[PDB]
Order: structure tokens, then sequence, then C-alpha cells
């Protein structure tokens, strides 16, 4: 799992 | 045998109107235990003081302030929440009290002090009621101090900001009365309590390629006694113990606590439910308790290959894992706490249930924090969940919106604070 | 006129922080106007416990209270200042507490011994026995000012109180005690230092807290300076040996950072027997900070060794560790070693420098890190007096060339700043043969900061090499840039002329540089034209008045008729400044 | 007198050079006289070579000082900035104040255009208003600066051959006369040629398109070639898009994007660039890195003094 709780770590503008 | 827990107090709205801003997000006692601080989603911190005439007095409102305000990160064009993540009391230096309060980005040092006197007397005017004509005064009068009703002041002393790229999830004070640590998802920084313009990044596990991300830091904590030892847990279910004596940078862990992956109970959710949501050092400092979704593990700091104890918080949710995954309940971050003598451990659960585990007698009890028992000195009945006999609760009737995530133990007495979604319950034993 | 002082008094209650701060900084005026008895009985009780918590206001108040000895009525009533300061010694702010302690120490000297025993010693006992560890932390710094001037019984009581403070529960009080241990031991009798200070020093040096243990190295330095040499082995040395091998890298860093002080304190025999192996182990430490700290101390430690066996110790025990420090993984260790390894040449001598130190110099000159190379180059003074720089020229030239053409312009700036020293050391002929091209090519760099730095470098080189070399070598080269198809390089020519005119001389400025300044006044670009105006303004005083009245004045008059507003304004400014019109 | 004002303006410039703001009255007077200067400048300003064309600075004062170190100090170097002097920066107030002061003192030596962030809405949303309120305690400075921002020229023309603008081309714009016919003394619209010239972007998709920014349109190589052929322009210099290498060519060497904010938003780690146009339109790009500093939090992996 790397999408639901992670979110902000992987998400970069 | 079991402690006879009794209802003592409830603090909050009598209705179900959560309002989404009054939801408690942290509960913490201070070192002496007479002060109890709670932060909420709205950025407010409320401090209750025990009524002092062992001590079984009630808690009443002592102070209230707005720790954090909503912000906007223009650098990333994102809303920065004011929700209070953690509150940590400092040891008492003088007559005032001090605490550290953190949101996702900023740590603040708050001083709570009492004032019981005010200046009196003026030269160029009266007591702000009227002004005086010039040249009329021919005799100086230095203002005096006169007693007033006690009023409590809260002021922010220091701000530690703009040092964490990701969301801060832990703050922990050091035993040397000097420094502390703050840990976000990928880095652990070391601050000095009197220096705000720089921090020492002791741990950094951010990979070079962000698409190769496999672990995040979920909690971190200093040793209660040793000034060189701290631990941090990860989303993979492992705890790394770092010794600050070996090297300036703690990128090489001194110890690694991890249990072998059981091939028996493999599932699609085994990666999610193995993440550790909280790690707590025992008061003696010789043991360490970690909380994952389904169990509480107690580790001896001398044995790394397996924990010495394992308690199952709510086993009836093991067959309902898909349902808990659909509604995002499987990502809840429950907490855990020791008692004063490290003999009983308390954690939360669903449907306003919290669990007590006795380490000496290996006995567990489930209790409910409900307003239907709003009578002081009333023994809380033990609760049983049936996968339906008399006075049992069926699994499908549990309310998963009622989660007890935040709990606190009184450092010396048998007093527990339990934060539901909107109310804060204070329970005492039958004394 | 008591109105201003009434305003000042009333501003103490003002909600504005700045008004209270200003009124606090002027408490001397208020006290002087009030008198003596009024200040004692009215102002001081108001200042005893102030409600406001601003750190700067409290700091100003603590500073002010240390100079009220005259205003309160002289040394007779100086004890009246004890309460207001005592509260300030309890606050949570470290700087305010330190200022209050400093003021208390300053005013303790005005106390008579009777007043010391009657008012100041009770204050110290109250602070040391207080329930709040801020008071106990403040109390540690007050023992040495009152110890020498009290009776024997009070001295014994103070010693017991300091011993109690050294064993306090909170780490901050123990840290304060460790910090003040040396200055306290400085005033005790030697017998009591051996009997009582030594056990406290030993106990604090084996504390559980690293922040307390690392404070024992300075205490070791201070105590070793008091005891005779024969007592160091029995009392001080075991603690120092334990500290040098401490588990915490902070204690070892403190040992390495104060290694020269320890060397001076213990003496030569102990240094040879004990400190040399400790230094060897510190230079091989597993922590980069400790290795860098030990590398900073190599030159001073080697210099102060006893001359009987200094060379043998350096060549057989210190040098092998330096050889491994040259090839260290850490950048900062190599930089620290490079900044000081240059100074071992005078100690060893010519033959030893050639055989042993020279390969290390070459290896550090070929290092990848620019800072290491810059540190090596910056410290050629020591080696130049042992072996001629002509032997190192063929090895320095490639390094200077590599640094002068670096991709990062700040590295080029850094090598530019050292150019005059290298030119002076390497001689005129070597610079003219090899280094002239680099200096000339710096003036046409893309980065303007590099051009400005090279212009200043040209000024310094002229100052060093005299007028004739500048006339023969660089001036015909700086004037050739006037024809550059880029206006930036033409302004670079103008800037070079401006900076050279100060030193090059009046005759040469009038004969050679001036014909080009006046010639570029017809430049198509207005920037060049008003820079010509500024150039004529700057170099005007150097020229003789006849030249100004002959050629400068008509050119400025013509420039005052230019289309561009900037050219006209700067020409008018030049005319006004030179008083040519 | 003119001399007294000139000396005061100079002293203002040196004061701003160490990153300290001015008074409210000083800012108001500076904005008023800048408006007096700018009300005469055409929509398509005529800029004379040689000149150094600069990209976005976005309130990074120290990177602006680094830019001046790289390219030279005004008025010695003729500059041409292409908007976006505020927002997303710690020192937007100081940056915009210094640029306006330089424009007032050296109106013939520095030309400043209007960027998409020179709006009352954008500055309030993206921190310029917040920064000015924090530094002053009132909205007077923001009001004055937003009043001044209306007068900034939309576009610039260098030697009649290079077109400099923030956003890019517009479908409703075909000739420089059309640009000169617009009314720039207003807030930036949410639609129209004036908004397009500050919000458009180049793109590889042929013809026009839809810009994800919410305003302006994206144009292809054909549009740029047609505009250059119609107006006789050798090149179109442009900004407002972050580029990692500092400057980027596109549309077959017909559009060049210049970004002059190194380490964009203190996190992008990009390089900045400035384009020097020589006496004969000979372009050369100078790339630079952020000016060395520590930041307000000095988070480092080297042991600080308190822990040493
Ligand atoms: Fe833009
Ligand atoms: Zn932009």
């Amino acid at each position: 799992y790397s999408a639901k709780p992670y979110a902000h770590i992987l998400s970069v503008p | 045998n079991d402690i006879q827990w009794c209802f003592s107090q409830v603090k909050g709205a009598v209705d179900d109107d959560v309002a989404e801003a009054d939801i408690i997000s942290t509960v913490e006692f201070n070192h002496s235990g007479e002060l109890l601080a709670t932060g909420d989603k709205g950025g407010r911190v409320v401090i209750f003081q025990q009524e002092q005439e062992h001590s079984r007095g009630e808690y009443n409102v002592y102070s209230t302030f707005q720790s954090h305000e909503p912000e906007f990160d223009y650098l990333k064009s994102l809303e920065i929440e004011e929700k209070i993540n953690k509150i940590r009391w400092l040891p008492q230096k003088n007559a005032a009290q001090f605490l550290l309060s953190t949101n996702d980005k900023t740590i603040k040092l708050w001083k709570i002090s009492e004032r019981d006197k005010r200046p009196e007397g003026y030269n160029l005017k009266e007591e702000d009621g009227r002004y005086r004509d010039p040249t009329t005064v021919t005799t100086l009068r230095v203002p005096v101090f006169r007693p007033m009703d006690l009023m409590v002041e809260a002021s922010p002393r220091r701000i530690f900001a703009n040092a964490h790229t990701y969301h801060i999830n832990s703050i922990s004070i050091n035993s040397d009365y000097e420094t502390y640590l703050s840990a976000d998802d990928l880095r652990i920084n070391l601050w000095h309590l009197e220096i705000t313009d720089r921090s020492f990044n002791i741990v950094d596990i951010k990979p070079a390629n962000m698409e190769e991300l496999t672990e995040v830091i979920t909690a971190a904590e200093f040793h209660p006694n040793s000034c060189n030892t701290f631990v941090y847990s990860s989303s993979k279910g492992t705890i790394r113990l770092c010794d600050m004596r070996a090297s300036a940078l703690c990128d090489r862990h001194s110890k690694l606590f991890e249990e072998p992956e059981d091939p028996s109970n493999r599932s699609f959710f085994s990666e999610i439910i193995s993440s550790i949501s909280d790690v707590k050092f025992s008061h003696s400092g010789r043991y360490m308790m970690t909380r994952d979704y389904l169990s509480v593990k107690i580790w001896d700091l001398n044995m790394e290959n397996r924990p010495v104890e394992t308690y199952q918080v709510h086993e009836y949710l093991r067959s309902k894992l898909c349902s808990l995954y659909e509604n995002d309940c499987i990502f809840d971050k429950f907490e855990c706490c020791w008692n004063g003598s490290d003999s009983v451990v308390m954690t939360g659960s669903y449907n306003n249930f919290f669990r007590m585990f006795d380490r000496n007698t290996k006995r567990d009890i489930t209790l409910e924090a409900s307003r239907e028992n709003n009578k002081p000195r009333t023994v809380l009945k033990p609760r049983k969940v049936c996968a339906r006999k008399k006075d049992e609760i069926s699994v499908d009737s549990l309310d998963f919106n009622k989660k007890i995530l935040h709990t606190a133990w009184h450092p010396k007495e048998n007093i527990i604070a339990v934060a539901t979604t909107n109310n804060l319950y204070i329970f005492q034993d039958k004394v | 006129s008591l109105y201003p002082i009434a305003v000042l008094i009333d501003e103490l209650r003002n909600e504005d922080v700045q008004l209270r701060l200003n009124s606090i900084k002027k408490l001397s005026t208020i006290a002087l106007a009030l008198g003596v008895e009024r200040t004692r009985s009215e102002l001081l009780p108001f200042l005893t416990d102030t409600i406001y918590d601003e750190d700067e206001v409290l700091l100003a108040l603590a500073e002010q209270l240390g100079t009220f000895t005259t205003l309160v009525g002289g040394p007779e009533y100086v004890h009246c200042l004890l309460p207001p300061l005592e509260s300030l010694a309890t606050v949570e702010e470290t700087v305010v507490r330190d200022k209050a302690v400093e003021s208390l120490r300053a005013i303790s000297h005005e106390h008579s011994p009777s007043d010391l025993e009657a008012h100041f010693v009770p204050l110290v006992k109250r602070l040391a026995g207080g329930d709040w560890f801020t008071s106990r932390t403040s109390a540690c710094g007050l023992f040495s000012v009152c110890y020498p001037r009290v009776s024997s019984a009070v001295k014994a009581e103070l010693r017991q109180y300091f011993r109690n403070l050294c064993s306090d529960d909170t780490p901050m009080v123990r840290r304060a005690a460790a910090s003040k241990l040396g200055e306290f031991a400085k005033v005790l009798e030697l017998d009591n230092v051996k009997s009582e200070i030594i056990p406290m020093f030993s106990n604090l040096a084996s504390d559980e807290q690293d922040s307390v243990r690392l404070l024992a190295v300075e205490a070791c330095v201070n105590i070793a300076q008091l005891l005779p040499q024969e007592d160091l082995e029995a009392l001080v040395m075991p603690t120092l040996r334990q500290a040098a091998e401490d588990k915490s890298w902070r204690v070892r860093y403190m040992v390495a950072d104060k290694f020269t002080e320890l060397q001076k304190a213990v003496g030569p025999e102990i240094t040879k027997t004990d400190l040399v192996p400790a230094f060897q182990n510190l230079m091989k430490d597993c922590e980069a900070e400790v290795r860098a700290a030990a590398s900073h101390k190599v030159k001073e430690f080697c210099e102060n060794l006893s001359a009987d066996c200094r060379e043998n110790v350096i060549m057989s025990q210190i040098l092998p560790c330096i050889k491994e420090l040259v090839s260290d993984a850490n950048q900062h260790v190599k930089s620290a070693l490079a900044s000081v390894i240059m100074g071992l040449s005078p100690i060893l001598g010519k033959d030893n420098t050639i055989e042993h130190l020279l390969p290390l110099f070459l290896a550090q000159l070929k290092d990848e890190c620019p800072e290491v190379r810059l540190n090596i180059i910056s410290n050629l003074d020591c080696v130049n007096e042992v072996i001629g720089i002509r032997q190192l020229s063929q090895s320095l030239l490639p390094a200077i060339v590599e640094l002068a053409e670096d991709a990062k312009w700040r590295v080029r700036l850094a090598i530019i700043e050292y150019m005059p020293l290298l030119a002076g050391q390497l001689g005129v002929e070597f610079f003219d043969e090899k280094l002239n091209s680099l200096c000339m090519a710096w003036l046409v760099d893309h980065v303007y900061a590099i051009r400005e730095a090279a212009t200043s470098n040209l000024k310094k080189l002229v100052e060093k090499f005299g007028k004739e070399w500048a006339h023969a070598t660089i001036i015909p080269k700086v004037l050739a840039m006037s024809g550059d198809p880029n206006y930036l390089h033409r302004m670079t020519t103008l800037f070079c002329i401006n900076v050279l005119s100060e030193v090059c001389g009046q005759d040469i400025t009038t004969k050679h540089m001036l014909p080009t300044v006046l010639r570029m006044a017809g430049d198509p670009v207005a920037n060049v034209r008003f820079n010509v105006a500024k150039s004529l303004q700057k170099i005007g005083p150097i020229l003789d008045n006849s030249t100004l009245q002959s050629e400068v004045k008509p050119i400025l008059e013509k420039l005052t008729q230019d289309q561009d507003v900037d050219v006209k304004y700067f020409a008018q400014e030049a005319l006004t400044v030179l008083s040519l019109a | 007198d003119e001399k007294v004002f000139t000396k005061e303006l100079d002293q203002w410039i040196e004061q701003l050079n160490e990153c300290k703001q001015l008074s409210e009255s000083q800012v108001k007077s500076l904005c008023e006289k800048a408006k007096e200067i700018l009300t005469k400048e055409s929509n398509v300003q005529e800029v004379r070579c040689p000149v150094t064309v600069c990209g976005d600075v976005h309130g990074q004062f120290h990177d602006l000082m680094e830019l001046f170190r790289i390219g030279g100090k005004s008025p010695d170097t003729n500059y041409l900035f292409m908007g976006d002097y505020v927002d997303r920066g710690y020192y937007s107030v100081e940056t915009v104040t210094l640029l306006v002061a330089l424009k007032v003192r050296y109106r013939e030596r520095i030309t400043i255009l209007r960027g998409n962030h020179e709006s009352r809405q954008i500055t309030q949303v993206y921190g310029f208003y917040d920064e000015c309120l924090r530094k002053y305690g009132n909205a007077n400075v923001w009001k004055y600066f937003t009043d001044l921002f209306d007068y900034l020229p939309l576009t610039a023309l260098v030697d009649g051959q290079i077109f400099c603008l923030h956003g890019g081309l517009s479908p409703s714009i075909d000739t420089l006369d059309h640009i000169r016919a617009l009314d720039r003394l207003q807030e930036v619209p949410h639609e129209g040629p004036m908004c397009d010239l500050l919000w458009s972007d180049p793109d590889d998709r042929g013809g026009w398109g839809i810009s994800p920014r919410g305003a302006g349109y994206t144009f292809g190589q054909d549009i740029s070639e047609t505009f250059n052929h119609a107006n006789g322009l050798t090149l179109v210099s442009r900004a407002h898009q972050l580029v990692m290498e500092g400057y980027n060519w596109c549309h077959d060497r017909n559009v060049v994007t210049i970004f002059s904010a190194p380490n964009y938003c203190y996190r992008c780690g990009n390089q900045a660039a400035i384009m020097e146009l020589d006496d004969t339109l000979k372009y050369s790009f100078l790339q630079f890195d952020p000016a060395p500093r520590r930041g307000e939090p000095h988070v480092t992996r080297r042991t600080p003094d308190y822990f040493l």
C-alpha cells in the first residue's frame, strides 16, 4: 500500500 | 483482582454535534499529574486542573487557548491544517507550566502562568477614567501592586517552523532537560529548546527516487532515562533503536526489533495491519509497547527477534477486514499507554470501547465510554462482543464511527482520560 | 520640570512593549529624580516582581539593576538590590538568568563582609535550596564571588552547598555545577581542592548525561592548572584518560577541541607519556567531527612538544596518522588538515619537509574538493621560508589554473582573492610568464562579480609590483579591451582605469589612461558615456588642474548636451564635484 | 527640488539593497511617482539594444541580488524584467520596492513589464498581501502597489525585432497595433487579449488549445511562426513557466522561455538564466544557481554548536 494514507509523500506539484 | 473502574466526569457537548472542529486529537497528563491538556481539530488547547484540597479530586477548566491557526502554503499552494497532533509537557522549571504543541508543520512552546496582582496608580491621569491637566502634578507617585482575582495566561514563547517537509507525527522531549526531537514521515530532526533558527537532522530515510518509497516513519520517542537512546517505528512493523553516542548522525540503527512474518495468516491486508501507529517506552524504561491495528506488542529491549508479550485488542475485526478497508477505517491510528507501575496497559477500540490488559495476571477487560452511565461513582460493566448470549454485543452492530483513539493514564494514580469523538471521559477506581 | 520623568514612570505600565523597554532603559533618570530613600522604598518594590514577561524588557531591567549601587544610597544599602535581582534569577529564560547572575556578582563586591554574610550568603543558600531548578541553576555562579571574603564556617557551609548542587537530580543544575566547578576551585584552598573539588570533579566526569560529562574537560583543564605536577598523575590524570576514551563522541570531541589547553596544563612529561597516544587515537576516531577537531590541533600540538624529542615524535608517531588523514573520506576533515599541515615545515626542517611533508602537500593540492586546494594555497607562507617557492611553482601552477577556470564562479572568486599573495610569493618573473594570462582573462568573464574582483586584484597587484610593471605589462592590455564589441567589457576597461588611477601615478594617468577615457566619450552606448563621465569625476583629483581646464572640461561640457538624461545628470555631477564650471 | 528627491531615492535604493522595507509614506510617494512615469509608456514599449532580459523573480530578493551579481548593477547594465515580481517568496515587498525604485531613478535604463501575478486577487491569494500585512500591519502598502501595477506596460519591443512578454500570443491579437490599442490601466481580466498576453503558454500541440491554468490559450509552432512572419520578429522572449535548465527554446527557435528564479519556491532545485542581447542582437544566456544562504530554519546534517 502506497496510495491512501501515503498520498502527500508521493504527491508533488 | 481487576480494578473497579468508575465513572467520574465527562467534558464536552451533551449532543452528538461533533462540529468537526471540537473533535479531540490528543490527550496528555503532565509530570505531576494535576494538569490534563487536550488539543482538538480546531487548534484549541484546553487545560483542566485537578481540584486539590490518594488525591481523587475532580478536574475543572484551568486554561484555554488557540495553539494553531489555519494557514496557506503559498510555496506549495496547499491548506495547512491547525489540528493539534501532539502535546508534550515539559518538566516544571518554576511556578509556570510549559508545553510543546504541534500541528502538521509547526511546533510551539507555550507557557501557562498565573497572575494575581495588577499595577495601580498613575501620574498623568486617573485609573484610565479621566486625564489630568498638565503642570497640575507636583508630586511623583510610583505605581504600586494590588491583588486581583487569579487569572491564567497562555503565551507562545518559541516557534519551531518551516523545518519539516512532510507532516510531523511525533514530538518527544529528551531526559537532559535541553533538547527534543520532531519526526515527520521521512525525517527526524533534533531541536534545542531555546534555539528556533536551526535544527539537527539526525535521521533521514527519504529515498533518492520517490517512486522507490517503501517505508515511512510513524512514531518516534526518546528513552525516559537514557539521554542517548531513542526509537522510531515504521509502516513495515519494525522499530529501530538508535544510540546517539556512536555517531553524530543516527542513520545506522543500534538495534532492529521485528517479528518474523507469519506465513499462516497471510492476506491482502497484512501489509496495512502490520504498520505500527504508536510506540511507548515503559516508565522503568526496560520495556517498549507498540500498537498496530489488531494487536499490542510488548518488547524487551534486550530481545530483538520477538516480543515478550502480545495482546489481541479486537480479534473479531479480523474477518471484517474488507469492510474496514472499504470505509477507510483500516487506516486509523490508535494509541496505547502504560500505567504508573508498568503493570497494566490501556488502548482504544471501536464502538466507544477501550481495552485494559494486565501484564501480571494476563487478564483483559473491555469497557465502554458512554454518557448513558452519567452517574459519578458508578462501576463500569465489562463488555463482551459476540461473533448472541445475554448482555453481549453482536459484531455487526458495532458503530465504527465511534473510535477511541486518544487515551491517557494518570502518572501516579488510577485515573484515566479517554477521548471519544466529541467528549472527554475521566474515570477513577473505586476508592 | 518633573513632567518628562512622570511620563517615564507612567510608561512602565504601558501596554506597548517598546515604551516599557525605553522606560526601563532610563531607570537611572527616574531613580536620580526620585532621590535615594524614594528609590529604595518606592521604585525597588515596584521592580521586585514585575508582571510583564518580555525577554528583552527583563534583560534590560537585569542590566539596569546592576548599576544602581550609587542610586540606592551607596554600599550601605546595596543589599536593597538583592530582591529585584533574585526574582530575575528564577525566570525560565537563560539569558535573563545569566544577566541577573552577572549583576549579582557585580554588586556583591560592594558588600562589606558583614553584609556578605548577612544578606548575600542567605541569598545564595535560598537560591541553592530552592524548589525550582532555575534558582538552583542560577545559584551555581554565585559561590566564587562570596567565598574569599567570608569566615571559615561560612566557607564550609558554601562548600557543602556546592557539593549538594553537584549531586542535584535535574541535569541542568549538574551542568551548571560542572561549568562553575573550575572557577569555584580557583578560589578554594589547595587542601580543599584536593579533598573536596577532586571528588566532585570525578563524580561529574562519570555522570550518566553526556552533556554533563563533556563539561568535565574544561574543569579538568582548570583543575590541572592549580595542582602541582606530581599530583596530576594521582588526581587528574585517570579522569582525563577516561574522558579521552569516552563512549559518547561529544566527550571525545571536547577532549580533542581543548587538547592544546590540556597539553599546556599537564606539562611536557605527561604530554609525551599520555597525551601523544590520546592524540593518535583521536585522529583515528570513528566520528568525523572528532577527527576534524583533532586535525585542527595538529600544528599547535606538534609545535609545543618538548624540543628534546619533538622531531622524533612528529616523524615517528604523528606523521603516519596525518598520512591517513590526507586520504580521509570526509571533506571537512581534509579541509581542516589542509588549513594547518602547511605549518609543520619550520618545525621539521628542510630535509624532512622535502622527504615527508612534500608528498602530502602535492596530494592535497590534487584533491577534488576546491576548499582543500584553497586551504593549501592560502598557507604557503610557512613553507616559503623553509624551501624556496621555486621548487613548488611547477606543482602550484596546475592547481591555480584548475581553480581559476572552475565552472562554479564562486570558486573562481575565491582563487581571485588570494592572487596578490601568490604573485608576491612567486616573484615578478613567474607571474609575468605564467599568471598574467589568468589575471587578464578574468576581466572578460561572463560573471560581473568576477570582473569586479579581478579589477580589485589588478589594483592590489599594482600596489605590490610598483608603477613600472603595471605600465609595461597590464595597461596596454586593459586599454585593448576598449575595442570590444560588447559594452560590458568597455565599462570593464573604464572601471580598471578608475581603480588604477588612484595608485598608478599622476603622470602616467595623464599620459596613457586619459587619452582612452576621453576617446570613449563618443561611444554609441549611453552606459559607456555616463560611465566615462563618472570616470572623469573620479580621476579628476589625480590630474593637474591645467589638464582639467584643457581637455576634461570641454568633454564634460559636450556630455552635458547628450540626449540621454543619465549622461547629462552625471556630466553635471562631475562638473559640480570637480568645480570646473 | 529634483536633486533632493534624487538623493532621497538613491538612499532608498541602498537601504533596500540590504533587504529592509521603507515607510508607508515613502512607499506611497514612490508608487505615485512611478505611476507618473509609467502613464506615458506605451503598451508596446520600445527598448533599445543592448539589454539583459530577465525572467520571473517571484519575491526572491536574495536571488535577485545574485542576478545583479551575475549580470551587473543598474544603471551600468540595461535590464528588462518580464513580470512576476511578487508572490511565492519571503521578500516580495523588498523585491518589488527595489525594482520600482530602480525604475523611477533610471527610467531609461530598466524596463519592467506586467506579469500575471500583478493583480489584486493573485497577490492576496498567494501571500503578497499577507506579507505586506505582516510587515506593516495594514493594507495601505498593498493598495498602493496594486494601484501601481495597473500602469505597468504589457509588452516590450527590442530593436523592433525581439518581442518580450510574460504569457504569450493571443488569438484576438494579430498585430502590435492591436496590443497598443488595448487599455492596460485596469485589473487583469479573466478573459480577453490582455489576460491572454499574461496567461498564455507555448505548446507542442498544433494550433490553439485550452490552457490548464484556467486562463489564456496554448499555441503551437505554426501560430508562433505566423506571428513572427506577420510582425517581422526574429524571436519571442517569454517567461512565466518554470524551466529546470534556466532557459528553454521551443517552436523551432522562435520562442524562448527564460526563468530567473533559481530554486523555484525554495524547493524546485532549478537553475535560473538571463539573456544578454549585445549591441548587434547577439543573444547569450547566463545561468546561475541560488545565492548561498542558510534559510530561516538552518536544517543541516552537520552538528550544530548547541550539540557539539
Ligand atoms: Fe507568471
Ligand atoms: Zn510566475
